[PDB]
């Protein structure tokens, strides 16, 4: 891969295959024990999910030996809760302190206490969302630095290496493999880090004064093709649909919590595009 | 301050402005840069001048004196070359 | 007397060429008063405009990017939170004579290019 | 979808005996390993010894540099002028600290930059350092370290006795300009009552000690300056005294080490990354096989011919140095016991590993020899160094390269005297060096007495080119037909059976070295045939964009043609005239593409799509 | 070509020999 600068300055058959692949891919575990031995940590870039494979490594090689797994694809990993899954599970020290280089500073002089007792560490995407800064990577470079912890890793960004620098890479004794599977991202792209139906549905459970509300708004929108506070407090008020001004400004912060409205400075427009409305408005007569 | 109307200056403004006198002032030629960024930070860390609160060289800064305050130090100062005093007139 | 490496050189030129050259400019340039700021895309695209023998992008490149930021010679104005994503801004942090010892030691002018 | 991704948790545990030698016996007992963790101490240990053979002078400097300010305000610093390679020095600075603590003359403290990303950390993690430093010679909670413990817990042990305290800063550029300056002036405030000396890390040069410190925080400052060694220097001593060393049987090639130099200079200057990439090619050279556990000394060696199974003959047999020798034999009777009768090549192995260690030190004795021969001449065509003549007389043939032609012809201009000089020198080195590294070694009797008549008939050309132009041609002939066409072939014109003890394989160990993930991306997607080997899916050209394609490729080939703004709608129309569920399958395909970096969403904007690799 | 058949052609060749 030798990119061209100047596109910047101008601007069945398969599941076979796939099988072979993995096949082909399951028959490197030994190699990659033999690596881990001599103090190299494993690292995958290739194309699709590497989640079946490394389960695979964990399952069928290291079903006896101490495996803290860390599923960095999650949204809502910190890196204390790795720490303080180490600290506390594995070496039964009670919760971590909370500056984390200290933690990682404890756990190196206990394992250095326990030679023949070795940690594997398999951390599915290296790049996650919350191990994109270059705390966690400094964290998890001192980490693999340890003798006795065994790291593998994954990684599928294409902007990974711009937060190792060269001592990060230095204590990441990395050992590149090309592991390119073609599985799609089921578990990775699942979580929370990667309308007119909705509004009537919402609309349907609001009371009949919310509703006179809100078709006062839909036909302001509609005749003006966002309306005052005031022409809409008049409005009400002249309709009988409000009793003071703290209802309706209770009534609009409804309206902005299930999205129908959007307050803007006091101006209220619908997102919703003036045909819709229309086929709205008539579906409400 | 007097030629902008008391816009904001850098190291490198300064510099230049005294490096087009110094060249011309027979008793300040062999000053090097590196003594003039020391004499600046002098001037920084005894506040008269302050930031407007980026590398050291290239900060923006204030001044924190009137003019009226140096035109009397220009006058209460003791053995100030005649080069120096002819520059600050103009 | 700072001695780097070969790659490291281009790199380092390459983001003195991106902090002062005016990116307007680099249509004109490589197609073939303060230091500005640029992205690590229009820093590699200087790289690869300048380099004349195209290697690839490997772990090794970006990494030199990331030592050169911890080294202080390039820093992080912006961002820094988002280095991945592309809205993360730097800025060269040297001087031109530092640029043209380097381009001694290299064989390849910079005053061409400046 | 599975049991093991959970909805709430992030990290698993499988803790199996944790409390408070991974491999098993059946490959720690083959001799393959064995063999492999031995050369590879011995290498380990002879790299270490250079590097603190390096590092012995500016050690003794700095050791009296702290105790000269023990027989003695501003605080005493030392600025140590090290290298790029930040990890490199850390192994400097323990040296220094164990040679403190030998004397008893101070008490060391390291401030990493991570631990100081205030003063009140800074300061609380150097009276906790020194502490638990003076602790650790013959525990305070963090926030109970403070200035004045430190005081007085000096004044109750040493003031008795004058110990210095140490303060080692190993990253000086990557600490806080402001954290760094109030701790100086810390430690400044406290001199006289405690004995500060502040060693530093600096890497880059003394400008930016020039520029970091300010007017104020200066002037309390009497730095005084070390140097240490450049990387390129330890690296060259490294490759001159330990992989280019007669003792070991391990040789890399001429393509491995050059790729190996190759990363160094170009790349990083960490000698410790060199060290590991040796040790990965050591690897992948030694676990071939129970056959390449021959790659030692001599005796051993034939301890192993007589423990090998039959497998490992098998690959001996397989590598293709092996078929010339097998086509070179006229007799038909000795193919049939070399090929199938296996304890007749049992018989044989002896002669041949006896040939190859013989023929590796005469190419070290003879590299030497023409090194110092060719290298003095101007303009170096062949290079000065000699790892640099041992790439080239290992890649090629070195006689019918032109670059030798134009080496015979810049020395055929040379005048008698300086030409016989020339000559004496390389002489009495090669015989220096026969006389220091080949004799102790064993099979270095043979190697003497095989070279050295060689060097006589040569001395004694040089007699007779002295007692009488013309004979300078001679002199070159026999330098050539006596050292140079015999001792310094090419890789390919080896000895049979040289493979179990070079290293060729330069793909493999440059895929698992040098990782290259975006070559990886862009070629399962721009051809995913050339990964899943699919009947179907093979493009003559890389954009003809197939419509059998997996779900993403299509998606990508679509694009990477656009503009660098992406419509949603207009690409999905595209989608789906090259191939609902459909809209399932465009949308899992915008996840995924999202996902790798290569586009991100424009929420800024009207949902629309943004590329960012262009 | 591959060894297999490089062996067994030239213990063909041996034993035609």
């Amino acid at each position: 891969f030798v990119p061209e600068s100047d596109g910047y300055f101008h601007s069945a058959e398969h599941e076979g295959s796939i099988n072979a692949i993995m096949e082909e891919y399951r028959s490197y575990f030994p190699k990659w024990m033999c690596i881990l031995n001599e103090g190299f940590n494993i690292l995958l870039y290739g194309l699709g999910s590497k989640h079946q494979l490394l389960q695979s490594f964990h399952r069928e090689v290291l079903h006896k030996q101490t495996v803290l797994v860390v599923n960095g694809f999650f949204p809502s990993l910190t890196i204390k809760d790795m720490l303080d899954s180490i600290t506390s599970d594995i070496l039964d020290a009670g919760i971590s302190p909370a500056n984390p280089h200290e933690a990682v500073d404890m756990i190196e002089e206990e394992f250095a206490l326990i030679p023949e007792t070795h940690l594997f560490l398999i951390v599915h995407n290296l790049d996650g969302a919350m191990l994109r800064n270059v705390k966690a990577q400094a964290i998890l470079s001192r980490l693999a630095r340890i003798p006795n912890i065994h790291l593998l890793a994954s990684i599928d960004h294409i902007n990974t290496p711009l937060l190792w620098d060269q001592g990060k890479l230095c204590s990441f004794n990395f050992s590149w493999w090309d592991c390119t599977t073609m599985l799609p991202y089921t578990n990775e792209t699942a979580f929370e880090n990667s309308a007119l139906s909705s509004m009537r549905s919402v609309f349907s459970s609001l009371t009949t004064n919310s509703r006179g509300i809100y078709m006062l708004i839909v036909k302001y929108q509609l005749k003006n093709k966002g309306m005052p506070f005031r022409d809409l407090y008049s409005s009400c008020r002249e309709a009988f649909l409000v009793s003071s001004d703290l209802a309706l400004r209770a009534q609009l912060t409804e309206f902005l919590d299930h999205k129908l409205v959007k307050s803007k400075r006091e101006q209220l427009t619908i997102p919703i595009d003036g045909a819709l409305l229309q086929q709205f408005l008539e579906e409400q007569e | 301050s007097q030629i902008y109307d008391r816009d904001s200056f850098n190291f490198e403004i300064i510099y230049a402005r005294f490096s087009k006198f110094a060249k011309v002032s027979t008793t300040m030629q062999a000053v090097e840069r590196s003594i003039v960024l020391k004499a600046f930070e002098h001037l920084r860390i005894a506040e008269l001048i302050m930031p407007l609160t980026v590398q050291k060289e290239f900060e923006m800064h204030k001044l924190a004196l009137t003019y009226s305050q140096i035109h009397h130090c220009m006058q209460r100062y003791q053995a100030l070359p005649t080069e120096v005093a002819q520059w600050a007139q103009s | 007397s700072l001695e780097l490496p070969y790659y490291a050189k281009f790199l380092l030129i390459a983001a003195f060429l991106a902090s002062h050259n005016a990116a307007k400019q680099d249509k004109r340039l490589f197609v073939k008063l303060g230091p500005k700021s640029f992205s690590i895309d229009r820093l590699l695209a200087i790289f690869y405009a300048i380099l004349e023998e195209k290697v690839g992008l490997t772990c090794n490149l970006l990494s030199q990017i990331s030592t050169l930021v911890h080294l202080n010679l390039l820093s992080f104005v912006s961002g820094e939170q988002n280095i991945m994503e592309g809205s993360a801004r730097l800025q060269c942090t040297i001087g031109l004579e530092f640029v043209l010892q380097i381009g001694k030691v290299v064989g390849f002018n910079v005053r061409q290019y400046l | 979808m599975d049991p093991t991704i959970s909805v709430s948790k992030g990290c698993f545990v499988y803790k199996n005996g944790a409390t408070r030698s991974l491999l098993g016996k059946e490959v720690v007992q083959q001799p393959f390993y064995e063999e492999y963790r031995k050369a590879w101490n011995q290498i380990n240990d002879h790299i270490a010894d250079l590097q603190h053979r390096s590092y012995a002078r500016t050690l003794e400097q700095l050791v009296d540099f702290v105790v000269g300010q023990a027989e003695r305000e501003v605080l005493p610093t030392a600025a140590l002028l090290t290298g790029i390679n930040q990890p490199d020095h850390l192994s400097q600075f323990t040296a220094l600290t164990q040679r403190l603590h030998a004397q008893r003359a101070a008490m060391v403290c390291v401030l990493q930059s991570r631990d100081c990303a205030t003063l009140k950390a800074a300061v609380e993690t150097l009276v906790f350092g020194l502490v638990e430093d003076n602790a650790e010679v013959e525990r305070l909670r963090r926030s109970q370290c403070t200035m004045k413990q430190l005081k007085s817990w000096y004044t109750n042990n040493f003031d008795s006795e004058r110990r210095q305290l140490v303060v080692i800063l190993p990253d000086f550029e990557c600490f806080n300009a402001s954290v760094l300056q109030d701790l100086i002036l810390i430690l400044s405030a406290h001199c006289g009552s405690l004995p500060f000396v502040l060693v530093l890390g600096v890497a880059t040069a003394m400008t930016a000690v020039h520029g970091t410190l300010p007017y104020h925080v200066s002037s309390k400052i009497r730095l005084r300056v070390f140097q240490t060694q450049a990387a390129p220097t330890g690296l060259n001593e490294v490759l001159d005294k330990v992989l280019l060393s007669p003792k070991y049987a391990f040789h890399l090639s001429g393509k491995t080490f050059k790729f190996l130099t190759h990363i160094f200079l170009y790349y990083d200057f960490s000698i410790h990354g060199f060290i590991q990439g040796f040790k990965y090619c050591l690897m992948e050279h030694f676990f071939g096989g129970n056959a390449f556990a021959l790659c030692t000394d001599y005796s051993k060696a034939l301890g192993r011919i007589k423990q090998l199974t039959h497998e490992d003959m098998e690959t001996i047999r397989r590598l293709p140095s092996f078929r010339p020798y097998v086509e070179q034999i006229n007799d038909c009777k000795r193919i049939i016991a070399v090929l199938t009768d296996d304890d007749y090549l049992k018989k044989k192995l002896p002669q041949l590993l006896r040939d190859c260690l013989l023929h590796f030190l005469l190419f070290r004795c003879s590299l030497e020899f023409l090194t110092e021969l060719v290298g003095d001449l101007p303009r170096c065509p062949l290079g000065k160094l000699r790892r640099e003549l041992y790439v080239n007389c290992l890649n090629r043939a070195i006689i019918s390269t032109p670059e030798y032609k134009e080496c015979l012809q810049m020395l055929s201009f040379l005048s008698k005297d300086e030409f016989v000089a020339k000559v004496n020198r390389a002489l009495e080195r090669t015989e220096q060096f026969l006389v220091e590294e080949i004799a102790p070694l064993e099979l270095g009797e043979a190697c003497t007495a095989v070279l050295r008549p060689k060097l006589e008939a040569i001395r004694l050309a040089v007699d007779e080119v002295v007692k009488a132009g013309r004979a300078l041609q001679k002199t070159l002939q026999l330098i050539e037909t006596q050292i140079v066409q015999d001792h310094l072939r090419a890789l390919q014109d080896a000895p049979p059976i040289h493979e179990l003890f070079v290293f060729s394989d330069i793909a493999t160990v440059r895929r698992n070295i040098i990782g290259a993930p975006r070559a990886a991306l862009h070629t399962a997607l721009n051809n995913p045939h050339f990964y899943m080997q699919c009947k179907c899916c093979e493009l003559q050209d890389q954009s003809l964009l197939v419509g059998t394609l997996p779900d993403l490729s299509v998606v990508y080939k679509l694009h990477l043609e656009c503009g660098r703004m992406i419509n949603l709608f207009d690409w999905l129309q595209a989608f789906r005239s090259v191939v609902p569920q459909i809209q399932a399958r465009f949308t899992r395909a915008v996840a995924e593409l999202q996902f790798l970096g290569y586009i991100k969403m424009s929420k800024r904007k009207t949902d629309h799509a943004t590329r960012l690799t262009w | 070509e591959d060894y297999e058949i490089w062996k067994a052609r030239m213990l063909a060749k041996a034993q035609a020999k």
